[PDB]
């Protein structure tokens, strides 16, 4: 695979959102580090599938609601952001306000 | 010109009168004073303050600092100040105003060429905690305690050996030399304590001369009345201090034979409350007493209702018991007490006990020695409500009390705090800066001796710093020779005077310990209290002047599940 | 499109040109095979081969370089050999020359 | 004897006329000379040519190179050419044949006893790039530039401190003898870049004797004419090269006044194009003059869908601009432009920029310098065919104007050319080995200096070095006293001559950098053209000779999501 | 007072006539002798034994020992019996009864307050083992290595070179001089092999001097009878080992001519069954004569359903062969052959086959050697039943005689019996604990030079080291300078006498070899049978004076699948 | 569970697996380390099932098809080689081609 350590690091993000995906799936209320590895794993998989920058800024703010995370977790989180491989390379993609 | 106080606070951070919630706690801080000049506050980036000619001056390095943390809310024993934080040749500077005399005023703080830059606005920035209480069980307890904002550790140990799971002992000139050679490869400051259980003053004099600043006195070993006189005698010789382990047992006598045999000698009692060992029930009331130096161990901090389940099952893997035998279960029931454990708590909150450390993998956990003095902090607001010394609508001396207990307090005991322990002129610019939401619990930057050592970090392949992942990495401070000029082998006077450094050829910079015998119980930085405590021997409740100490278990925490992944 | 694929010219190449060259009837009278290098001093190779070994002093096997000759046991096969160059001075094998020619 | 040209070409890699394809993309390199004698290959393996008395001679160690890297195709500003290459005390000692010469014919690179064999036999062997744009935010940025191919690192910083966050400027003589002591833990070569900053030169002349090798201007700590003219008036003194970030506010002047400022003095214009910073929107025409080295950053290479979006939202989080206030969407519209990207291409193609640099962690991805190099390249052919200078039916040239980029022009424009930079006789073997279908995004082999310093490894336990995981893991060259050996920490003339290697105790081999004045555009390798350029200060539309310059977005990149898990 | 046997065992371990079966193996071992006096048994903890004034004494450091292994199940080539052992300055000072002499009797082992303790009580302790095919591929080979209790590798290399991926040789001068300084980082001991293939002595001298302790002579490099001779003439001289891979081609002679070149000398065969390499298919004769000291390598340990699959498409990647070529698949039919795996299995048994070793990363797994000696003994036992030399109803002579193959005897064969490879008084202190259920498998903690180098480690911030993740984490015996007090770099005579170590400023504590030219097969510990060994040239057919030596492959062994997660 | 390093770096290739299984099963085409990382594991499972080794370097070959990877990945891979342990312990397997 001749893995570089810029994707062996994204595989320590990749495992923390299984992490969090598992305990959605059970109905529990997310943490600060389970919502940011949720959010930025699915960016990761959507600059796979070749969705555009611009696309995953508005997609990303539609991942986790309020309800969906515990007390004071939304203010904790001002902004995320992720890089990934898209068809034309790395991009940074910064998703305002993911949780409303 | 004028702006709102609204958004002044979201560009410099709070100043006079504003207040802040650390973490997800009910304790608020009130900034006390602000040492700018409004309008004249520094700031770095694209078109800001710190440029040439500007907030930046044409002095040369000499004449000027190296780092400069601007807008930075520090919280310490002193007081809750917003100032700008100076440091040159790895040691704070001045607390003050930074910029350029050529044309702002009041500057305390010169900016040059020379002049790195921290922007702190917004955040809280504490001294470098001190843990007193290391088992070296592994090296990998230094980054753990490093990330929790932990810059100092003190303790004793080989490795995951018997001896070390069980006790901070570095037995012996061998090893002592092992230990410090080890130590600079480590990214925190580090003292070593000896093996003080023996009744020959030889083989203890031998210990301190080969490099330990202490001895530990450790029922497995055996706490005996010989070998504590023994080992204080060597401490009142040589300048060093002295923890206790007390016998559990009541073998060799009860707990005020163990205070006969200390006659009113300086000493450092190791978990105080007892759960961690000593004299059963009574070791408690130690805290009374003028010449004793009280610390807690951190698994009974706070009181909460999984404390008691995992302290008798705890007991039950250490020291193989079994809860077949009843002679085991009445022996659990010995060193594991709710009353004790309960009052410990209030003990701390009224200023009776003075420090907290880990006890760290042998009934101790070493990244929460902040995190759990900060709960206690919390459940004690809760509980009890306004500390009899607090002034205004903030909780700002009981902050102050608190912090105490891990940065100036084990500082003192140990003959440290001239070089360590607080955010004073002439010390180790060993630093802690937080972000409030994450106050006492992930740290935004760990400094040591004036280089970043840790930090969290981002996708190091990114075009910025912030992407996922962010984990805690070691910086430019934790490598090699950067290292070694950035944290401090502490020694014993006779180590340095007898060319130790040299011998062993340790890289790092060398600081002496001195005081170690001196400190008593007043000199703790506000928490200086001798109560009038009695344990009762059949119910093990405790009381201060025939009054009940109690406080009540809590069923969740703030500093917890919001933040931690597992 | 095959990443990193090689466009090759057709054609040949001629290998060890303009060398003196002999050919040698080997037959192998061990038991067990034998199997000879592109560049060995064909002299000295294993003594269960039988030639003319005068006629190979200061020859290697006219082969692609890095390549190899088996002899299986009993096997008779005609080799091309090639002249060494360079120097001439032939040092190793069996010991039989350690020195120029 | 004969042997097909297919059959020839997998057993010793391509000859003379063939072509290979570099990774995905559509650039072809035919290979132009080779230096061997037909039948007489070295290989080595079992029953192979490497071997007592053939392929390998009986000469001391004197007389015979340490490694021989067999059947090497080089890709170098000089030439694409089939060739063996031997290395002697860690730098290169000859380009030619290799073998023995008591047998073979025309051995100019002697194999003996004392050599090690590097099979390279269908692979391309470049030099080790070098990127002059690191801000040293973290020391893991290293490693991942080390596996990306770059062997040289030229930047400054202090760790993740908001100064560096910024510039690449490491503030004075204490931070400067830090980071000289943490250099020698990287496996990668270094040189530091000062604060530049200032109106004062003995406040430069001290960070130059300190270590520096250069001076970076930044407008951060303000890009005035006043502190310019003194950072080139202390480089002309102490042949040390000027890296500068102007003005973008136009606060002090627009660009004809910062040239002015400049003089015709020699200077390294970063990120020349303007996203990265600089006088808004014209920086791009300081390409046209003589005395200035002009580099890319590397997000805005090549020109892509996504390039606006990533660029718009990248400076709203760097800066904190927010899109709700006019005055900052208006600021965005300044220093990010789609005209200036379009034509930045296109100008690298013509040899009008001369390097490509990454702007690490701060608008610039440190493992992407040479894999952005090779996109451009590619999308250049795929929009404009043929260069004028291009001959046969290969893209030859085009590949030597673009590895001149990252390798032969920074080393040049920094005074190491002596050093490092090309595969030449006497310089430092740092050397990068690539498998033609990952050329330029996972590379087989990193030698820094004579010793494999990092390569692709699989399963440790494994009976080969082959079963996956495969991953790069550090090698020999990167281990304590090995790395010191193999790698470069590069002064200035001045801190060399007053004993800065002795005082800190360096234990990295030295070199000292020199010509840094003297160099000019004109000396730039295949990348010296000196345009008519214009930019409208209306429309930002760049022209060369009144006319237009632009090219078109990609949609796809080669070198992208075959080779990468995310 | 007494106490049941099966009480006393649960508390002490096993004594005298007690069995443990090893691991999830058929092997049994009985205890021989115990050292102790019941009723005075060294025990730590809260109450126990070693406390001041009881087990623990009054002595001064330079009396008593660093370290006790307390109640320790001792397996050695010598023994198998229940002792304390004693550690002082990194050394073994005593096998015996600890205590102290003041109020215990028998005490030869005195503990006082400058000791650490190792409860060992139900663990077995071994000598560190001691692999002597090591290919340097990468450094990562060093803690795979001591995590499965190797302590000491002998080999050579440069890293991932094609040289070194075939060959254990590290050639010349320069590349010898750098491991050597790379060494110091590794938490094992090493010496280094340099490229014994030349037909000139000067050549090979100047390896030697240079810091080699052995010459490989590798058919890669030319496995020739002139540099088979030349070899061997200097290592006479110089007082080194010379290890041999054999000309399997046939090339340059038969067997009976390589055998006639070594004339009588004392050689090392590496993987002499043959699949490793060497003259086919006999290689595995070389077993016969007096002056050889024959290893297997372990790919082919034991004989199971699976080694031929994976032997005959391991040749066809590593030689690239593929079955398209008849006579690439006769050359298949040659090194790998089913008669001579099935026969090495037995000559190991019955003690003709001395030595196991890994052939790291080139046909061979490096954290594998103890594990495959295991497995080899256990099938052995399966199949063949008692030996002729065991007593009692139990393996003791069996497990005896295969310790021997990776402790004593690679350390007799390479010149280092002096310094390690037992547990004697006098030799280093690298020793290995194990649990019973894991023997073999999975240590408990890996001594080094008397410091634990490497140990399973659980959670770092967890109140004690057992909770979940348990892995395998470097300890204080691998950080720094106490790595370089606690490791050896071995060195030739010539190296050491010439100041090497002054000269590469080595770091690491330096052994000299010494007597590789007087050791023969009858100094081989339980391993010095010469056969009268027959190889049919046809059938390939293995005859030891007449009679068929075979055995049959296993379906499922133990220490696989129960432990290991892949 | 006593990890030894080797065990910790085949938890590396098992969670590289993972990313790959994800993106096969939302019908995406595989590139070059995903490839690897999906037939690597699949005869780690074998493995550890008891197959032996001949019967996984045929099945090994059946796993993906070109139609399922992007364009040249198959020429990229000549061969995939993993090891793991067997129930007659470490043994090699080799998949030659393993994409048609
Ligand atoms: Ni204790
Ligand atoms: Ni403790
Ligand atoms: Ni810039
Ligand atoms: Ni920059
Ligand atoms: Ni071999
Ligand atoms: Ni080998």
């Amino acid at each position: 695979m001749e893995l570089t350590p810029r994707e062996k690091d994204k595989l320590l993000l990749f495992t923390a959102a299984l992490v969090a995906e598992r305990r959605l799936a059970r109905g529990l209320k997310l943490n600060y580090p389970e919502s940011v590895a949720l959010i930025s794993a699915f960016i990761m998989e959507g600059a796979r599938d070749g969705k555009s920058v611009a696309s995953l800024m508005e997609e990303g703010r539609h991942v986790l609601t309020r309800e969906q995370v515990m007390e004071g977790v939304p203010e904790m989180i001002p902004d995320i952001q992720v890089e990934a491989t898209f068809p034309d390379g790395s991009k940074l993609v910064t998703v305002h306000n993911p949780i409303i | 010109s004028n702006i709102s106080r609204q958004a002044y606070a979201d560009m410099f951070g709070p100043t006079v009168g504003d207040k802040v919630r650390l973490a997800d706690t009910e304790l608020w801080i009130e900034v006390e004073d602000d040492l700018t000049t409004y309008g004249e506050e520094v700031k770095f980036g694209g078109g800001k303050v710190i440029r040439d000619g500007m907030g930046q001056g044409q002095m040369l390095a000499a004449d000027c600092v190296d780092l400069v943390l601007t807008n930075a809310l520090i919280v310490d024993h002193w007081g809750i100040v917003k100032a700008d934080i100076g440091v040159k040749d790895g040691r704070i500077f001045a607390i003050g105003k930074a910029g350029n005399p050529d044309i702002q005023p009041n500057v305390t703080i010169p900016i040059g060429a020379a002049t790195e830059v921290i922007a702190a606005e917004g955040k809280i920035v504490t001294a470098g905690g001190i843990d007193t209480h290391i088992h070296w069980i592994c090296p990998q307890q230094a980054e753990e305690a490093l990330v929790s904002g932990v810059t100092t550790m003190v303790g004793g140990g080989t490795g995951p050996a018997a001896g070390t799971h069980a006790t901070t002992c570095t037995p012996g000139p061998w090893y002592i030399s092992r230990m410090l050679q080890a130590a600079d490869s480590l990214p925190v400051n580090i003292g070593l304590l000896g093996k003080g259980n023996v009744s020959q003053p030889d083989a203890l004099r031998e210990q301190v001369a080969a490099g330990v600043i202490g001895l530990k006195i450790h029922e497995d070993w055996g706490a005996t009345p010989a070998a504590i006189d023994c080992a204080l005698t060597v401490a009142d010789e040589m300048d060093i201090q002295v923890a206790l382990h007390s016998d559990t047992l009541n073998e060799s006598g009860f707990v005020e034979d163990t205070l006969a045999a200390i006659g009113g000698r300086t000493i450092h009692t190791f978990h105080t409350e007892g759960a961690g060992g000593g004299h059963a029930p009574d070791i408690i009331t130690a805290c009374a007493h003028p010449n004793i130096l009280p610390s807690s161990t951190n698994p009974t901090l706070p009181y909460t209702l999984n404390t008691i389940d995992e302290h008798l099952d705890m007991l039950m893997v250490c020291h193989h018991l079994d809860p077949d035998i009843a002679e085991d279960v009445a022996f659990a029931e010995s060193r594991i007490r709710r009353e004790t454990i309960a009052a410990e708590d209030v003990l701390h909150d009224l200023g009776a006990f003075s420090l907290t450390s880990s006890d760290s993998q042998a009934m101790g956990r070493v990244g929460e020695v902040i995190l759990r003095t900060w709960q206690v902090a919390h459940r004690m607001k809760v509980q009890r409500g306004a500390l009899a010394e607090e002034t205004g609508d903030n909780d700002n001396f009981r902050v102050k009390r608190y912090i105490a207990k891990y940065t100036i307090n084990p500082a003192l005991t140990h003959g440290i705090a001239h070089e360590v322990g607080s955010i004073e002129v002439g010390k180790l610019a060993d630093l802690v800066v937080w972000s409030p939401a994450f106050f006492g619990v992930k740290p935004a930057t760990v400094i040591k001796g004036g280089m970043i050592a840790i930090a969290p970090m981002g996708d190091i392949n990114a075009s910025i710093p912030t992407p996922q992942p962010v984990h805690y990495r070691p910086m430019f401070g934790a490598l090699g020779s950067a290292r070694h000029h950035c944290r401090l082998t502490f020694l014993s006077q006779a180590a340095a005077a007898n060319g130790v450094a040299e011998r062993l050829n340790l890289r790092s910079a060398i600081a002496v310990v001195k005081g170690c015998r001196t400190v008593q119980k007043a000199d703790m930085v506000h928490n200086s209290l001798q109560p009038n405590i009695t344990v009762d021997a059949q119910t093990y409740e405790v009381r201060v002047d025939g009054e009940l100490i109690t406080s009540e278990p809590a069923d969740v925490l703030p500093m917890a599940q919001r933040y931690f992944l597992f | 499109m095959i990443p990193g694929e090689y466009h090759v010219k057709p054609g040949q190449i001629a290998l060890n040109t303009g060398r003196a060259t002999c050919r040698v009837v080997v037959e192998n009278h061990g038991d067990r095979p034998i199997q000879v290098g592109s560049h060995y001093h064909f002299a000295e190779v294993n003594p269960a081969l039988k030639f003319d070994r005068q006629q190979a002093a200061g020859y290697r096997l006219n082969i692609p370089a890095g390549t190899a000759v088996r002899f299986e046991p009993g096997q008779k096969r005609e080799v091309e050999l090639v002249a060494f160059a360079g120097h001439r001075a032939v040092f190793g094998f069996r010991g039989e020359v350690m020195g120029p020619l």
